[PDB]
């Protein structure tokens, strides 16, 4: 067998949730163009009132 | 005689960006060089009075009308600089030289 | 002579105040119809300056289109208000403009478009001392 | 050294330099969003201007004759004239202002404590200097290890770390004075000290000897093609 | 002139360039566990020669400094401008007249 007297401090675990950092980092850069889209029409609408 | 606001924010903001893109710059080659320890840190030094040579040769002749003294060309920003320069330094030393 | 340069040409004729009508109404309308895709939002400022040359230029057949296409893109806006009432100043009808800038006054009072088209108004009737009078307040 | 996993390496500390990254841009849009000027009667900004233009004279009445100026005095600071003597007058706004406040720092700390939790048991990178000893309970958050060199890092102080170099990034890109970083009310008494500022300055027409120090030099007019 | 935007992009791909090789070299001593502890001097010289350029051309890609002296843009601003003040203009001139309403 293997031993990890320091709970595998090095190694990736194998609980890692790979579902939720791919979903939240492709729902967050989309999230960035959304947010950068609204803040130019906010800016331009600001501008003409 | 008559400073305009908006030219020295402008020398400002372009001294900014060459400070902080040559400091990013210096901690990646910091990071590939695998330096460690204070030997790293001088290394950001001299990339700044680098930075201050280049900068001395882009105001080059009659540069008093750009800036009141030099002084902005050589301190302008060094910490700031500096952090960005240690965020890159650790990011390029880990991605190369750890794994 | 591609469009980035005429488009800095007029932001340059923007920039500083120039009323040469004729060039930046040319160059507005070349823009407008050959490369009005080329680049976003940034020809909706030349929009202005196009009808207003227009006005001074007198070519009024395409002031009404500037126009409809800031009011159908902007309604309700107060710079879009003020050009309307240029537009209607156009042809010297008086009554209307101060009727709509009396409203945008009264929608919005910190507004300082609608005092200075409404005194431009007065010096264009001759009026100059009630107009020189209107300034005075406007500056207090 | 220390043989990490690779695997650390693509899904630990590039996800975390994205996530900083992203977040500031997201930061930044929201707060320009937010940002809505507050309405302001005739009254208020009428004072500002004039309160701006008592203080542009003040710096710059030197080119302007005597008479002038001390005409401008006398319209300003006397009692005859009126002015400056007959010119004066849980809340949702204080919310909105704390919250506005709150939101410049708060976010990154939560993100930092999400952060921990989700990679905790890590060693993201070495840090390349030698870091003392007594920064490990902070540095290393979620180890067991004892002699490890504090030189190792886990994801939270790497993070942190992310957060503390990228805001010059920031204003590399995002644009000069951008809001994505981690760090008059009463007119009355401003009235006042107007008055006596006012009072206490002094006048220099700056034209009383501008002829003998233009006499000296010849015109410059070269270039005039 | 432009080429200075394309002389720094270079600049970048020889640092990823010399990134991948100090990556390989690294491999190198994973699998050779000697008492090495250097990089090459291919590679460091690489590196330094390309920080030397990339620099260069960044210094250039900042922009153009612009004068404090506020008379420096002014200088030909003719006073046929200044005057217009856009936001007080009258349409009740000979221009309309003259032109074809
Ligand atoms: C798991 C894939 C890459 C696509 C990412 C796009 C996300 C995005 O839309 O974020 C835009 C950012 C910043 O905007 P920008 O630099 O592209 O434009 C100039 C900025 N502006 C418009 C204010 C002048 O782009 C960036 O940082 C991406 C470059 C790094
Ligand atoms: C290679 C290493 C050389 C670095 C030397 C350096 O750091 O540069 C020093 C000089 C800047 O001082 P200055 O001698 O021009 O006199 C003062 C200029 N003033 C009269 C406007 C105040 O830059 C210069 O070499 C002038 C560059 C002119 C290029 C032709
Ligand atoms: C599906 C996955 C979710 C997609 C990603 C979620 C999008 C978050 C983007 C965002 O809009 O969030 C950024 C804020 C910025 O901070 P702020 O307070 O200035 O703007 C907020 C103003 N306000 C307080 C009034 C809301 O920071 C935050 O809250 C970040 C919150 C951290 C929680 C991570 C979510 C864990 C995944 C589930
Ligand atoms: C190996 C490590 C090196 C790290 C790389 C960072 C240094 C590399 C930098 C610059 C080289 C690109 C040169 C292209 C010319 C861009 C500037 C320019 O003269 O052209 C103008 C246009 C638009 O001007 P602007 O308003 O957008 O500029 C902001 C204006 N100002 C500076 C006053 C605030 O520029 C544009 O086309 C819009 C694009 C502006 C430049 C985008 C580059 C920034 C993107 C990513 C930086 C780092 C993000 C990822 C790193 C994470 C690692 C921790
Ligand atoms: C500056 C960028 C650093 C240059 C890359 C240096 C490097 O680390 O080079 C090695 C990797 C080759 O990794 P591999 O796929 O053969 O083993 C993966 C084993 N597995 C498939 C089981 C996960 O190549 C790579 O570019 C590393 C890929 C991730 C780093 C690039 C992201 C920055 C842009």
């Amino acid at each position: 067998t293997r031993v990890y007297p320091s709970k595998q401090f090095d190694v990736l675990k194998d609980d890692y949730d790979y579902v939720l950092i791919s979903s939240v980092l492709f729902g967050l850069v989309f999230a960035t163009m959304i947010t950068k889209r609204l803040a130019q029409v906010k800016l331009l609408n600001r501008a003409w009132r | 005689p008559f400073i305009s606001e908006a030219a020295v924010r402008g020398n400002a903001a372009v001294l900014d960006y060459c400070r902080t893109s040559v400091s990013a710059l210096s901690g990646a080659t910091a990071g590939i060089l695998g330096l460690t320890g204070l030997y790293g840190f001088i290394f950001y030094l001299l990339a700044s009075v680098l930075l201050s040579l280049l900068l001395i040769l882009k105001a080059g002749r009659r540069w008093n009308k750009y800036f009141k003294s030099r002084r902005p060309l050589f301190t302008g920003g060094l910490i700031g600089g500096l952090f960005t320069y240690v965020l890159f330094w650790t990011f390029l030393y880990g991605m190369v030289h750890v794994y | 002579v591609t469009w980035e340069e005429m488009r800095d040409k007029m932001r340059k004729w923007r920039e500083e105040n120039s009323r040469n009508s004729e060039q930046i109404v040319e160059v507005g309308e070349e823009l407008i119809n050959e490369y009005a895709s080329k680049l976003g939002d940034d020809i909706w400022i030349i929009y202005e300056q196009v009808m207003i040359a227009a006005l001074d230029y007198g070519r009024d057949d395409l002031a009404l289109f500037c126009l409809q296409e800031l009011r159908r893109q902007f309604p309700g806006s107060h710079r879009v208000k003020r050009l309307t009432g240029m537009r209607f100043e156009a042809m010297e009808r008086y009554d209307d403009a101060i009727q709509l800038y009396d409203r945008i006054l009264q929608e919005d009072p910190t507004n300082t478009a609608a005092r200075k088209r409404k005194i431009a108004i007065r010096k264009a009737q001759g009026k100059n001392v009630e107009a020189i009078r209107e300034l005075n307040e406007y500056l207090e | 050294e220390l043989l990490l996993d690779s695997n650390i390496r693509l899904w630990v500390v590039l996800p975390i330099v994205i996530i900083t990254f992203f977040v500031g841009m997201i930061r930044h849009y929201v707060s320009i969003l937010l940002q809505s000027d507050k309405k302001l009667t005739q009254e208020q900004v009428s004072d500002s201007q004039v309160l701006i233009r008592s203080r542009v004279l003040r710096e710059n009445g030197k080119y302007i004759p005597k008479q002038s100026f001390l005409t401008r005095k006398y319209y300003f600071n006397n009692p005859e004239d009126g002015f400056f003597k007959k010119t004066k007058r849980d809340p949702t706004m204080l919310t909105d202002m704390m919250k506005g406040n709150v939101t410049n720092v708060l976010p990154m700390i939560l993100i930092g404590g999400w952060i921990n939790m989700t990679f905790s048991g890590f060693v993201t990178t070495k840090v390349p200097f030698p870091l003392t000893l007594r920064f490990k309970p902070m540095l290393q958050q979620g180890i067991e290890l004892l002699t490890l060199d504090a030189s190792w890092v886990s994801s939270a102080s790497w993070y942190f770390l992310n957060v503390f170099g990228l805001r010059s990034i920031y204003s590399l890109i995002l644009g000069q004075d951008n809001a994505a970083d981690q760090s008059p009310a009463d007119t009355n008494k401003a009235f006042k000290t107007e008055w006596e500022a006012l009072e206490l300055t002094d006048h220099q027409w700056a034209l009383d000897d501008v002829e003998e120090e233009l006499m000296a030099k010849d015109l410059h007019f070269e270039g005039m093609f | 002139p432009s080429l200075w935007k394309g002389l720094v992009g270079i600049g970048l791909f020889a640092l990823a360039h010399a990134a991948f090789s100090a990556a390989q070299h690294r491999s190198y001593m994973r699998l050779t566990e000697k008492e090495d502890e250097s990089l090459p001097i291919d590679i460091v010289l690489q590196t330094l020669l390309a920080f030397a350029v990339t620099c260069y051309g960044i210094v250039h890609i900042a922009g153009e400094f612009k004068d404090m002296d506020a008379t420096s843009e002014l200088k030909n601003k003719t006073f046929d401008t200044l005057r217009n003040h856009p936001s007080f203009y009258v349409f009740n001139h000979r221009g309309r007249v003259l032109f074809r309403p």
